[PDB]
RNA sequence: GUUUAUUAAAAACACAGCACUGUGCAAACACGAAAGUGGACGUAUACGGUGUGACGCCUGCCCGGUGCCGGAAGGUUAAU
RNA sequence: CAAGCUUGAGUCUCGUAGAGGGGGGUAGAAUUCCAGGUGUAGCGGUGAAAUGCGUAGAGAUCUGGAGGAAUACCGGUGGCGAAGGCGGCCCCCUGGACGAAGACUGACGCUCAGGUGCGAAAGCGUGGGGAGCAAACAGGAUUAGAUACCCUGGUAGUCCACGCCGUAAACGAUGUCGACUUGGAGGUUGUGCCCUUGAGGCGUGGCUUCCGGAGCUAACGCGUUAAGUCGACCGCCUGGGGA
């Protein structure tokens, strides 16, 4: 997973109070950072199906989490997509 | 990278092509080029010695350094090129002082890598140093039989020779054929194996691809005449004699080796 | 359940120690089962790994003879 | 396995010590199971059956004491 | 996942009656309090008291007559997979009148007799006998 | 960074230049910014089993806090060198600075 | 595609694919009384020879006999 | 439809165990061959025999070398993992689970027809490897016959990398989640406090084993990890053959 320093930096830069640690944007940023970091892992060890399922679970949670945010209020979801780089 | 081709036509039905995108596109290094005319299988008498040879496409002999006896100065590889005179690829390596040469491309080496020769070098694919410093069990390539003669052993597309023993003056190594042969310790060999390993995966696809390589078709002996070949003759697809060469030498099983000078070096015959 | 460690609190068996580690191997170089030693499940599990490390480092023999 | 006879030891006790050492080491019991091949399927079957029998015999022995005075 | 608080309450009270529990504590709700009022007005339960500020809990006390439980069968009729709505003249009759069928109507959560007297239907919730 | 523990045996034939090897290794570690905490040679002693037809080797132990790159470089150096027979590397979570049960 | 110019253009040869065998380099082999050359300014993923001939399912049994290889325990055995 | 809330759910901060997965190295036991030395008439095998290996020196013993697979004891109704499955050691990357206390996110929650992915072994293609075991096959043996069980050899296979099928008694013959409903004896792994004089005691969690009360079942049996009473969803069954 992400290192403590990286997680703290992401939480500080994506949280309103820099101490939320669990808000929608913070969770999305953490999941995207983990997925991007594991993208380079799933190129030399393509047979790691015991971690590919975990990555798929993370992707599914992120998608359900983003859909909930979009349904609840489309005012930061559009900004979060542009700021983080997600296709949708 | 082997690429299957679409069956748009006969001849294209069964072709596969080994493609390396890292190969340089354009003219090679002109100063190291030379001339290599097609012999055609004729010796200096006009007689065909090795038949089934002729035609093809024009080639040019590129000077490839098989010795690498420059101790000290480390060089850097710039690009890779396809040598039509061999099955492997040639890396254009330039020294820090202005000097470019062609070296046999190792397996893992790519553009921008650095290689140092001499016997003060470090264990790394591409470096050259005598057997007195190469650790036992290493997979060297381009091995020299005698000091200063040049690399001759395991310099094909994907061949290598593994060291198994070294009792001071002689070092025992297993060649690609599968047999052990003692060599002088002062001989030099490049580290690692040659780069292009998928060469055996290619298939010509059509008869034309063989004429491109420059090999004439081979005619079976049984379809010839008795005067032309021992296997020839008959009122059909008849064959009633042991398979032999056109010059009356047994083909299946007959071991043709009479060199007794180089017999103390061979440890065990290939199996 | 660490019978040999209740009054000591080692909490970590080190392969460097051999004086208090050779008591867990018989004369034939075999580890005495926890059923007999009365060792905790985690302590015996890590002591086995420590003994394996010692055997790799040639601190304890694998067999009695070991020719 | 390695049993060296001490100074001034009778042959009977010297051989008895060797026999006891072999029995404790379990050398004769290892060949009897390594002579043939046992698949993991039947190995786990035997292990489970042995555990169940060992559990049941102990339970029956402990539960049979509080009955049948003599 | 908890998808029917009323069914959970019915299961809890039935299990308490089966296991001879004095009272059954559980998270409460407005509909739970409304159903408990009907259950207490018919003598099926002893009493109940909501306890809590942020997370209210119902603490229903069961009633035991001569050992045997007073309530025989409490069956959830309209479950949140098949809604059942009945008119005023189509209301059920548990044990020909000896049991009740709680019905939530426009005027509140009343019983069969109250609904028939008022002259309006509603949707049933559960049968208590 | 990560804390490592390297214990290596080398041949008795060159048991006089072992301090030179130790000095070179610790110089490389401190150049690669590794905090060496514990280092001690156990001397020459017998082996449990004969290794390479010799029964007495020389033991050296070193607990350091060095980066993975220099740890891999040291492992490759040990593999390349024929003087060192066998080297074991462990990854410890804490920087132990206590004496070995060996040295007493 | 090629094949008997000038009665046979085909089911005849070749073919990519496949199998076996020899070949450690001063390599096997061939032309040469020899030098030397081709193989090849190549190095067992290469070369030569022998079989079948894109591709899908397969190559089942047998060394009695003739070849080939491994062994020199015993018999015979030239020149000397 | 719009506002709220944390009890559902998800996240942070710290530790804990684990044959969880992928990749690379390293060390012995053991089997099989190669070379050498000592050594002579047997070795192997079965209820018994012979095929087989032996005077060309077998088997045995010792030395050195070659190569493959798995890692004796630890090792357990023990652990991990959705399942299949996972067992020397070390390193590199990584998934998952639990607990002490702390704050927010505020229903974001469960299931799932199509769809996708993983998926024992056996099997097929390419390029290698091949020590032992072993289909097919060869010989011996019992038997009326024995195309088998037994014995002597032995190819594919078992091994590696990338590919293809998606089959099992893929079993707990029990689809996922929620809460409710007496107990005893344990196993593993945290955590709080007590004089921790012993694996001393009192509580609280996660996984799992055995017995058993009520209840259920045609019975066996399940029985807080229900096959006890429910709620949400999917799949399947409607006589045996034909299939
Ligand atoms: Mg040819
Ligand atoms: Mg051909
Ligand atoms: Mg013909
Ligand atoms: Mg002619
Ligand atoms: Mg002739
Ligand atoms: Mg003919
Ligand atoms: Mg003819
Ligand atoms: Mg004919
Ligand atoms: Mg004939
Ligand atoms: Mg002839
Ligand atoms: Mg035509
Ligand atoms: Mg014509
Ligand atoms: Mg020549
Ligand atoms: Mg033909
Ligand atoms: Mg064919
Ligand atoms: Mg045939
Ligand atoms: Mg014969
Ligand atoms: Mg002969
Ligand atoms: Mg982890
Ligand atoms: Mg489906
Ligand atoms: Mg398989
Ligand atoms: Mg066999
Ligand atoms: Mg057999
Ligand atoms: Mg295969
Ligand atoms: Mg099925
Ligand atoms: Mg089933
Ligand atoms: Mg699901
Ligand atoms: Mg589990
Ligand atoms: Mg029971």
């Amino acid at each position: 997973s992400l290192s403590t320093e990286a997680t703290a930096k992401i939480v500080s830069e994506f949280g309103r109070d820099a101490n939320d640690t669990g808000s929608t944007e913070v969770q999305v940023a953490l999941l995207t950072a983990q997925i991007n970091h594991l993208q380079g892992h799933f190129a030399e060890h393509k047979k790691d199906h015991h971690s590919r399922r975990g990555l798929l679970r993370m992707v599914s949670q992120r998608r359900k989490l983003l859909d909930y945010l979009k349904r609840k209020d489309v005012a930061r979801y559009t900004q979060l997509i542009e700021r983080l780089g997600l296709r949708r | 990278a082997v690429v299957k081709c679409k069956p748009t036509s006969p001849g294209r039905r069964h072709v596969v092509k080994v493609v390396n995108p890292e190969l340089h596109k354009g003219k090679p290094f002109a100063p190291l080029l030379e001339k290599n005319s097609k012999s055609g299988g004729r010796n200096n008498n006009g007689r065909i010695t090795t038949r089934h040879i002729g035609g093809g496409h024009k080639q040019a002999y590129r000077i490839v350094d098989f010795k690498r006896n420059k101790d000290g100065i480390p060089a850097v590889v710039e690009r890779l090129e396809y040598d039509p005179n061999r099955s492997a690829n040639i890396a254009l390596v330039l020294y820090k002082d202005g000097e470019r040469r062609y070296i046999l491309a190792p397996k893992g080496l790519k553009a921008g890598d650095q290689i140092q020769s001499g016997v003060d070098a470090a264990i790394k694919p591409g470096n050259t140093l005598p057997m007195r410093n190469i650790p036992v069990g290493s997979t060297v390539h381009n091995v020299e039989m005698k000091p200063g003669k040049g690399g001759q052993l395991a310099r094909s597309a994907g061949t290598y020779v593994q060291i198994v023993a070294r009792d001071g003056a002689y070092v025992t190594l297993r060649l690609r054929s599968g047999e052990m042969r003692k060599v002088e310790a002062d001989c030099r060999a490049t580290l690692g194996e040659v780069g292009n390993a998928e060469h055996m995966l290619r298939v010509l696809g059509k008869a034309g691809a063989a004429r491109w390589r420059g090999v004439r078709p081979t005619v079976r002996g049984t379809a010839m005449n008795p005067v032309d070949h021992p296997h020839g003759g008959g009122e059909g697809r008849n064959f009633g004699k042991h398979p032999v060469t056109p010059w009356g030498v047994q083909t299946k099983g007959k071991k043709t080796r009479s060199n007794k000078r180089t017999d103390k070096f061979i440890v065990r015959r290939r199996s | 359940k660490f019978c040999r460690f209740t009054a000591e609190g080692v909490q970590e068996i080190d392969y460097k120690d051999i004086a208090t580690l050779k008591n867990y191997i018989t004369e034939s170089g075999k580890i005495v089962p926890s059923r007999i030693t009365g060792t905790r499940a985690k302590y015996q599990r890590q002591l086995a790994r420590a003994i394996k490390r010692a055997r790799y480092l040639s601190l304890l023999p694998y067999t009695d003879r070991h020719q | 396995p390695v049993i060296k006879v001490r100074e001034n030891e009778p042959f009977d006790v010297a051989l008895r010590r060797f026999k006891r050492s072999c029995e404790k080491a379990g050398v004769l019991a290892e060949v009897r199971r390594r002579e043939f091949y046992e698949k993991p399927t039947t190995e786990r079957k035997r292990a489970k059956a042995s555990a169940v029998k060992r559990h049941a015999k102990k339970l029956a022995r402990e539960n049979a004491r509080r009955t049948r005075l003599y | 996942s908890m998808q029917d608080p009323i069914a959970d309450m019915l299961t809890r009270i039935r299990n308490g009656q089966a296991a001879n529990k004095a009272a059954v504590t559980m998270p409460s709700s407005k509909l739970k309090v409304a159903i408990a009022n009907v259950l207490k007005e018919e003598g099926f339960i002893e009493d109940f008291k909501v306890e809590g500020d942020t997370k209210p809990e119902l603490e229903l006390t069961l009633k035991y007559f001569q050992g045997k439980a007073v309530v025989e069968s409490i069956q959830r009729v309209s479950r949140p997979g098949l809604r059942i709505y009945k008119r005023k003249d189509e209301l059920p009759k548990v044990m020909a009148g000896l049991g009740i069928a709680v019905v939530s109507t426009s005027k509140g959560v009343m019983t069969d007799r109250a609904a028939r007297q008022a002259g309006l239907g509603g949707e049933i919730i559960c049968y208590v006998a | 960074m990560r804390h490592y523990e390297i214990v290596f045996m080398v041949h008795p034939d060159q048991s006089e230049q072992v301090p030179g090897m130790i000095e070179r290794y610790t110089a490389a570690i401190t150049g690669a910014e590794g905090k060496i905490h514990r280092l001690e040679d156990w001397g020459r002693r017998q082996l449990a089993y004969p290794i390479n037809k010799l029964h007495k080797a020389h033991y050296v132990l070193m607990n350091v806090e060095a980066p993975q790159e220099v740890i891999d470089e040291l492992e490759t150096t040990f593999r390349f060198n024929d003087a060192v027979i066998r080297s074991m590397v462990m990854r410890t979570k804490h920087a132990v600075t206590e004496a070995s049960p060996m040295v007493k």
